[PDB]
RNA sequence: CUUUAAAUCCUUUAACGAGGAUCCAUUGGAGGGCAAGUCUGGUGCCAGCAGCCGCGGUAAUUCCAGCUCCAAUAGCGUAUA
RNA sequence: CGGGAAACCAAAGUCUUUGGGUUCCGGGGGGAGUAUGGUUGCAAAGCUGAAACUUAAAGGAAUUUGGCGAAGGGCACCACC
């Protein structure tokens, strides 16, 4: 029941030292556990299958079908994510979608329009991704305008945290999978566009690699 | 039936049509 | 196993195949002096066949005298037996599967 | 059997039930608002793909 | 475009106007051949005359025998068959009388299983099918 | 009573006037796109449904009838521009 | 580096973060490079070039068993020496 680490930002969030994961944005390091996730986010992340589909290689003894299911995870208020895990079952290729899309969870910023009041809304610019040959825009839109798009990233901006933009779409978008993973990864861009508010220079503070090694090379071997 | 032999057998046609429209007259 | 010898209704009036066309086609010379282009059905497609010069129970049409529809293929010893009742006339043209006609 | 050029035949040959009683209509503001709250509150969904009002099992 | 000159309006309209006349659907509609081919000269319903019923066989896996109606039109006088639409309905047309006819629902090319025909059959002898079938209405003697 | 060339339409006001308030709300659908039944009985690649995939083979979530249910609801469906 | 559906590309790159300049040319697959009209030519034949009708597919890249009158190996006294 009780949960031991194998490596050390296990540790880490554990020993009541990490107090959010924004400093593991800030520096970037890899994630490997599906419980960290846990630890800093509790019942604000939902869970909404996408689509299931079977693929099939088939030998002598006939086509044998694993089951490929796409799923979507995000909180309300900012980090969304998505993965995807192809197996024999369907229930444990559910539970490792679940998995790896716990995992691979983005933060995002949002911007305004017009005037900067208030809390945020849409996105600050306009940001796309790039898979297959797909291609999703991100406009920002006036308040209350809502978002307009397909479904599912309708699906993927409500629960991104987005309140509002403006998409367009190019290519074949039958294939949920390739149009998903762009919308994903044109959602992931919103940090990569430098804007003229982030001229200054920044400041590096401590690693937390640095911050407690002492106690970390102690608590565990 | 490749590209070749079609376009000779309409060929053919063709001369053979003209040949009895020109010589229809 | 040997099924009952179902008999001619309004519209199943005997009729032998004289000549099988293509294009999953067949035509029969009707008992009637009348020639229907008849067509195969669903069940009789892949799983029995219609050779020449046997007797087709045909499917009249009640609306038009040209085509016909098929009700079931007879083999040989009910289409003797068929024969000897009188239903149909004596110039049936069986004669062991003859080519002359 | 007779041809198989005949023309509603399963119209025809098929049997016949009356109707019933007279339901009740206030337009669509509990017509609708009943499916909805059995969908949203009282009908609790398993975790799976889909779950219908006219299961009839 | 790829032809982009401050001073290039004529060229563009031209090559606009030649690749929008190298089309299908735009071309079917501003063609003569297009509409006087048509069985029905552009008009949505038109009224004809039946002369004989034609039974037509279906298409490849699905087979059925689907009833259609051989018809000459008023207007033009050309025979183009119709097929009636629900179960049974082929008893209430007889020959020689009046008969509706309309399209069938793919802008004027052949529908499902039926090869070669393009319109169907709403209202014969000036009262309705749909009434007929129903039992709201019954033909007249 | 009023309006109006004179009325009818509307507004106003007497006497009547709802408990299956019969003073009776229809149109297309129920496999996927596309909200809504492995319901029952009948014919069982026939009859038919189907704008597209496709359902019809005597275990029809699609045909033909009865129950329930969803959509807009005095409106709804189909065809041609 | 970057791009593309992928084979692949120092160009097939500098493309939703689209705009250096300028000719020809394609809008599902058949019908069909066919008929007619013009034009060129001794002849053969080149250039321009449809429509009616029909169909829901025709096509491009690439992974697994399949099958070779393709090649290369391994094993077996139910194959051989």
């Amino acid at each position: 029941k009780e949960w031991l680490p194998v490596t050390k930002l296990g540790r880490l969030v554990k020993d009541m030292k990490i107090k959010s994961l924004e400093e593991i944005y800030l520096f970037s390091l890899p994630i490997k556990e599906s419980e960290i996730i846990d630890f800093f986010l509790g019942a604000s992340l939902k869970d909404e299958v996408l689509k299931i589909m079977p693929v099939q290689k088939q030998t002598r003894a006939g086509q044998r079908t694993r089951f490929k299911a796409f799923v979507a995870i995000g909180d309300y208020n900012g980090h969304v994510g998505l993965g995807v895990k192809c197996s024999k079952e369907v229930a444990t290729a559910i539970r490792g979608a679940i998995i790896l899309a716990k995992l691979s969870i983005v933060p995002v910023r949002r911007g305004y329009w017009g005037n900067k009041i208030g809390k945020p809304h849409t996105v600050p610019c306009k940001v796309t991704g790039r898979c297959g040959s797909v291609l999703v825009r991100l406009i920002p839109a006036p308040r209350g305008t809502g978002i307009v798009s397909a479904p599912v990233p309708k699906k993927l901006l409500m629960m991104a945290g987005i309140d509002d933009c403006y998409t367009s779409a190019r290519g074949c978008t039958a294939t949920l999978g390739n149009f998903a993973k762009a919308t994903f990864d044109a959602i992931s861009k919103t940090y990569s566009y430098l804007t003229p508010d982030l001229w200054k220079e920044t400041v590096f503070t401590k690693s937390p690699y640095q911050e407690f090694t002492d106690h970390l090379v102690k608590t565990h071997t | 039936m490749r590209a070749k032999w079609r376009k000779k057998r309409m060929r053919r046609l063709k001369r053979k049509r003209r040949k009895m429209r020109q010589r229809s007259k | 196993e040997k099924r009952e010898l179902v008999f001619k209704e309004d519209g199943q009036e005997y009729a032998q195949v004289i000549k099988m066309l293509g294009n999953g086609r067949l035509e029969a010379m009707c008992f009637d002096g009348v020639k229907r282009l008849c067509h195969i059905r669903g069940k009789l497609r892949k799983k029995v066949w219609i050779n020449t010069s046997d007797i087709i129970l045909v499917g009249l049409r009640d609306y038009q005298d040209n085509k016909a529809d098929v009700i079931l293929k007879y083999n040989a010893d009910e289409a003797r037996s068929l024969k000897a009742y009188g239903e149909l006339p004596e110039h049936a043209k069986i004669n062991e599967t003859d080519t002359f006609g | 059997h007779g041809s198989l050029a005949r023309v509603g035949k399963v119209r025809g040959q098929t049997l016949k039930v009356a109707k019933q009683e007279k339901k009740k209509k206030r337009t669509g503001r509990a017509k609708r608002r009943m499916q909805y709250n059995r969908r949203f509150v009282n009908v609790v969904p398993t975790f799976g793909k889909k779950k219908g009002p006219n299961a009839n099992s | 475009g790829k032809c982009r000159g401050l001073r290039t309006a004529r060229k563009l309209r031209s090559h606009r106007r030649d690749q929008k006349w190298h089309d299908k659907q735009y071309k079917k509609a501003h063609l003569g051949t297009a509409l006087k081919a048509n069985p029905f000269g552009g008009a949505s319903h038109a009224k004809g005359i039946v002369l004989e019923k034609v039974g037509v066989e279906a298409k490849q896996p699905n087979s059925a025998i689907r009833k259609c109606v051989r018809v000459q039109l008023i207007k033009n006088g050309k025979k183009i068959t119709a097929f009636v639409p629900n179960d049974g309905c082929l008893n209430f047309i007889e020959e020689n009388d009046e008969v509706l006819v309309a399209g069938f629902g793919r802008k004027g090319h052949a529908v499902g299983d039926i090869p070669g025909v393009r319109f169907k059959v709403v209202k014969v002898a000036n009262v309705s099918l749909l009434a007929l079938y129903k039992g709201k209405k019954e033909r007249p003697r």
